[PDB]
């Protein structure tokens, strides 16, 4: 903890779809599923730029780019511009002058229109014939199926008596940095990182679990392209409609029941030729659940000026996350009564929770009755969250090293200069001559110095 | 003292919400609606004349009177420039037993509501005055030409009316100009008010709640059907093109307005006089022509061939018709409204939407 | 949240006369365009709305409303019930001879009263703004004038834009509607390339209006006519009994029978 703390920061399909190969980024397009799902990451002006060069064999010059947008929104423009670049969309060619011209990779384009037209492929979809199928599973039941599983990984990450997680997906807790084991008689723990990821969105927990899952995607011979390409086709189908196994690898196999126990896909039998996409598998997304209701669950919590909780929902994790950032007084069958106390929000902030993790969780599940207002939260109860939140984090701490001092002042200068040359200068003083340089960027200045 | 045995029970599980669907229930009321197929008054000099009594801040409404007689006006307007288009607004508020023309006779609503926005911040001292009002919205609505169906409609609430002369003499002047005066009540009925509104040809209503006082300035917003009495002329009209700067000005005519304006290129132009008009709907203020773009003929077509009445049924009855005609959803409650001529099929959201809004039958335009 | 409402001015008379023509572009890539635009507009956000009607010559029967070749699934059903509803509309068909125009304003009026519907089916948090696009090819008819512009001012009330894409001539009356309303009209100079017209002029929605550098706005006519003789009028007489336009100075009132008074 000499270095910060530790921020739980959703990268939200940007980052990471933005920094990998792009050999890997040009086989990831060769399924629609990825192109309809890199195509609603988009902001609206890529959007729109995409849909319209769709239809195109001609490398556009840069001109004609530039020259669609109105004046006054460039400093919001070069964003989706620079965001399809990086992206592997638009690759660069040339008109034959000097004109950058600027053209769809055409795997990704084909994919799209595939995406949108008829298409060669057939997106996994088969089935011999299997009619009204044995043990059909109904939709309200494939909800209560997701609600199960998924509220028994949380409940094993809050730590019940109720357990059932099957000891790989306690090793995929432990190995993304949420459950530590410590002293290995086999207490789980929860760190920091957990207890931010208990007040998160359910699509946003989902994703997150995906994203560290495919972190370590080079462990049990998985590859990146095939599952993505998976996720991406899951959260594009239908709870109606039933699927089939066949054109699958084993592979494959391991990480769709691997994903049964996650509870995103309702099986039927382990040997069997049928899967139900569940309900948190179409609303798996990276995104924001919103900020006054959710599609999920309706919201439940009337934060009232008293600082006074009332939600009415019976359930022995809400009311254990409840627990985390109040502090409960009334419990009864139909709802819980909770008063946030400074000391409570103090505590959930010794553990370690940032506090819009819960702002944005008492946004998520509002009540419908808190609802009609425009300020959802009384602003008076939130400011005083972030005052609270804003006592509790006052240290920011940063590793550096000294340069105090000096013999002259050119050298002062001169050693500020190349500190800004090579971007490791930190902090800086005027009358005293006391700099702060970065520790491992400080070798460099320190030969510099042996050579002057 | 002992209203909470108002909540009675006979099986308690759905007997309190028995006795809260009735409590719902008999919140809520329906409007009444008059339809007519004669003569109406379309161009209207309407003359608004607000109390500024003390008895304006009597705290009867929600806020005191005054504050919600001016939201329902600042309402009135948008609604009466939102349907008559070639009419004209003008506002009085009476106060200190002396009238006072706080917003001159005009045709756009930025004036007027700026001026209610102002008159928010007023007193309320005195008695009213109706001579005076009367006499005023009498001295402008001479001479305005006599097809006109010359109105003023007072929202008065004091009881005192203290005029300082004789004033069945001006009923009777009223009466002979031809003007139509009527008057929105508060707290009570005053026997002057009413042989004013019996006799000058208008109608007296006085106010329960917020929705009955909404309800009557609905029903004044409308054109009331004219007497046996008042001119049918016919104004001569003029009908301005738009001209923008010709062709990127190439030999123009740059003029500053009609009326801090700056420098127009183009715009509306007069064919009687020639002149230089930003907006449209103007009466010409240099000849006496008035100026009308004509869908605000269009705007106002409505009123003569009107709507008819929804046949309307609530339950099962003979539907081999399940879906609506508006626009193709099912009937999932006990309201089926039948129209006359085509004799489609309609529920309560297109009922609402048809006879408010769209005013045609859509079955009936195919 | 938005409302796409695409209206298709199918006059099975005009596309018929151009598919005797033998040119390009026939009534398949019309419905085609249409779908692909739609299935654009619900590809570009999950939380899109599609509706699209079809202007026959007597009835404005609304079009719209696993995955076998590799599209989107509700893409694939939509163009299902869009395909099949089509092919049940124009097919099994009928004939009359006093009502061949098309008409416009029953099936604007069905748009405004759905919109209106899912308007009041969205929830307190989401707000939805909404838009009617007009594919018009025929000549409409002057006779419902008097009805047309009053869905015209209900689209000013609720605040609805309307849009055109005219194909073969203009409209008066459209381009009218979309300069009263806030919305845009567009004359369209070569057929097939009708799609690229609609994927950068009419699929961006509102806060992509402002955004976009479109094709400017045409000078829009405020013509108007006497009802006596139908010709242009620069100053007219109108009556305060029937309101109606006459060019002339008269008597007695034509239109209402009304007893004039004369001074
Ligand atoms: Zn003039
Ligand atoms: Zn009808
Ligand atoms: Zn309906
Ligand atoms: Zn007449």
């Amino acid at each position: 903890r000499g270095l910060n703390r530790v921020h739980l920061q959703c990268r939200n399909l940007q980052e990471f779809l933005g920094g990998l190969s792009p050999g890997v980024l040009d086989r990831l397009y060769g399924h629609p599923a990825t192109c309809l799902a890199v195509f609603r990451e988009l902001p609206s002006l890529a959007k729109n730029w995409v849909m319209r060069m769709l239809f195109l064999e001609q490398p556009l010059p840069q001109a004609a780019v530039a020259l669609w947008v109105k004046k006054e929104f460039s400093k919001a423009q070069e964003e989706s511009t620079g965001l399809l670049s990086g992206l592997r969309i638009w690759h660069t060619q040339l008109l034959p002058g000097g004109l950058q011209g600027l053209i769809l990779n055409p795997i990704f384009r084909q994919n799209l229109r595939i995406a949108l037209l008829g298409g060669g492929k057939a997106w996994s979809d088969d089935t011999s014939q299997l009619g009204p199928d044995k043990h059909a599973r109904d939709v309200p039941s494939l909800d209560k199926y997701a609600e199960e599983r998924w509220e028994v990984v949380l409940h094993f990450m809050v730590g019940s008596p109720s357990a059932a997680v099957s000891q790989d997906l306690a090793q995929l807790l432990s190995q993304a940095g949420l459950m530590k084991s410590t002293e290995p008689g086999e207490p789980p723990c929860i760190t920091s990182a957990g207890f931010q990821f208990l007040l998160l969105d359910t699509p946003a927990q989902l994703w997150y679990f995906m994203l560290q899952y495919l972190q370590t995607a080079q462990s049990r011979g998985m590859d990146l392209v095939e599952i993505l390409s998976f996720l991406f086709q899951l959260s594009f189908s239908t709870l109606g409609k039933d699927y089939s196994v066949e054109g699958m690898s084993d592979s494959l196999l391991n990480f769709l029941q691997h994903l049964r126990e996650f509870g995103l896909v309702f099986q039927r039998k382990r040997k069997s030729r049928r899967y139900y996409p569940t309900r948190l598998a179409i609303n798996l997304s990276s995104g924001v659940s919103g900020a006054g209701g959710t599609v999920h669950q309706p919201g439940f919590i009337v934060v009232e000026t008293n600082y006074r909780l009332y939600a009415y929902t019976e359930s022995e994790l809400q009311i254990a996350l409840i627990a985390l950032f109040s502090e409960m007084l009334y419990r009864f069958p139909n709802m819980v009564v909770a008063q946030v106390t400074r000391e409570s929000v103090q505590q959930a902030i010794a553990s370690g929770i940032t506090a819009q993790q819960i702002i944005h969780f008492l946004r998520t599940r509002a009540h419908p009755v808190m609802l009609k207002q425009t300020p959802v939260l009384p602003p008076t109860i939130t400011d005083q969250i972030r005052l609270w939140e804003l006592e509790r984090d006052r240290l920011r701490f940063t590793e550096g090293v000294l340069y105090n001092q000096f013999l002259s002042q050119v050298d002062f200068e001169l050693l500020l200069a190349h500190a800004r040359e090579l971007g490791v200068l930190v902090f800086e003083n005027s009358a005293k001559r006391l700099m702060v340089v970065t520790p491992a960027g400080h070798s460099d200045v320190k030969r510099f110095w042996k050579r002057q | 003292x002992x209203x909470x045995x108002x909540x009675x029970x006979x099986x308690x599980x759905x007997x309190x919400x028995x006795x809260x669907x009735x409590x719902x229930x008999x919140x809520x009321x329906x409007x009444x609606x008059x339809x007519g197929q004669v003569r109406l008054g379309m161009m209207r000099h309407l003359y608004v004349v607000v109390d500024g009594s003390r008895t304006m801040e009597d705290q009867d409404l929600k806020p005191n009177r005054l504050t919600c007689t001016l939201k329902l006006l600042e309402y009135f307007v948008e609604e009466y420039f939102d349907q008559n288009p070639i009419s004209q607004i003008g506002i009085i508020v009476t106060k200190s037993k002396r009238a006072e023309k706080l917003t001159e006779l005009s045709g756009n609503p930025r004036k007027h509501i700026t001026s209610l926005k102002k008159a928010v911040d007023m007193t309320c001292h005195g008695e009213p005055s109706l001579y005076n009002s009367l006499s005023i919205a009498m001295q402008t609505l001479k001479h305005m030409p006599g097809h006109t169906s010359r109105e003023v409609l007072i929202i008065f609430s004091s009881l005192t009316t203290c005029d300082p002369s004789n004033i069945y003499d001006l009923i009777k002047t009223l009466k002979a100009a031809k003007i139509r005066v009527s008057v929105i009540g508060l707290s009570a009925e005053v026997r002057v008010c009413t042989v004013l509104a019996r006799e000058t040809g208008g109608t007296y209503h006085v106010i329960l709640d917020e929705s009955h006082y909404k309800e009557l300035l609905t029903h004044h917003v409308s054109p009331p059907p004219a007497s046996s009495s008042s001119e049918c002329s016919l104004i001569r009209m003029g009908f301005p093109q738009h001209t923008i700067x010709x062709x990127x000005x190439x030999x123009x005519x740059x003029x500053x307005x009609x009326x801090x304006x700056x420098x127009x290129x183009g715009g509306y132009f007069c064919p009687q006089c020639r002149a230089k008009y930003c907006e449209l709907p103007v009466e010409c203020k240099i000849c006496g022509l008035t100026l009308v773009s004509a869908p605000h003929l269009a705007r106002s077509y409505h009123h003569l061939f009107p709507l008819d009445a929804f046949q309307e049924i609530p339950l099962e009855e003979y539907n081999g018709e399940r879906f609506c005609y508006g626009c193709q959803g099912e009937l999932k409650d006990q309201h089926v409204y039948v129209c006359a001529v085509c004799q489609n099929v309609f529920c309560v959201d297109c009922d609402v939407f048809v006879h408010d809004s769209l005013h045609c039958c859509p079955g009936c335009i195919h | 949240l938005n409302l796409l409402v695409i209206v298709v001015d199918a006059n099975p008379i005009w596309w018929g006369k151009q598919a005797l023509k033998e040119s390009q572009f026939t009534l398949s890539k019309c419905i085609d365009a249409v779908m692909v635009l739609g299935n654009s507009h619900l590809f570009m956000n999950r939380s899109n709305k599609l509706a699209v009607i079809a202007s026959h010559i007597q009835e404005s029967r609304f079009l719209y409303p696993g995955s076998k070749d590799g599209k989107y699934e509700l893409l694939t059903s939509a163009n299902e019930v869009i395909v099949e509803e089509i092919k049940d509309l124009m097919t099994k068909s009928d004939i009359k001879g006093q009502h061949t125009e098309t008409l416009l304003a029953g099936s604007l009026a069905k748009a405004l009263c759905y919109i209106h519907r899912m308007n009041k089916e969205v929830k307190d948090n989401q707000e939805m703004k909404s838009r009617i696009l007009v594919i018009k090819a025929a000549e409409d008819s002057a006779l419902q004038y008097m009805n047309f512009m009053n869905v015209i001012f209900a689209a000013q009330k609720q605040n609805i834009l309307i849009d055109a894409c005219v194909l073969d001539s203009d409209s008066g009356l459209l381009q009218q509607a979309c300069d009263i309303t806030g919305g845009l009209y567009l004359k369209v100079p070569q057929m097939p390339s009708l799609l690229q017209y609609l994927l950068w002029v009419f699929l961006p929605d509102q806060d992509q209006r402002s955004q976009l550098i479109l094709p400017p706005p045409v000078h829009v006519d405020y013509r108007a006519a006497c009802f006596c003789h139908r010709n242009l009028i620069e100053i007219g007489y109108v009556c305060s009994v029937c309101l109606s336009i006459f060019c002339n100075f008269s008597p007695i009132c034509t239109t209402c029978e009304t007893a004039f008074k004369i001074s």
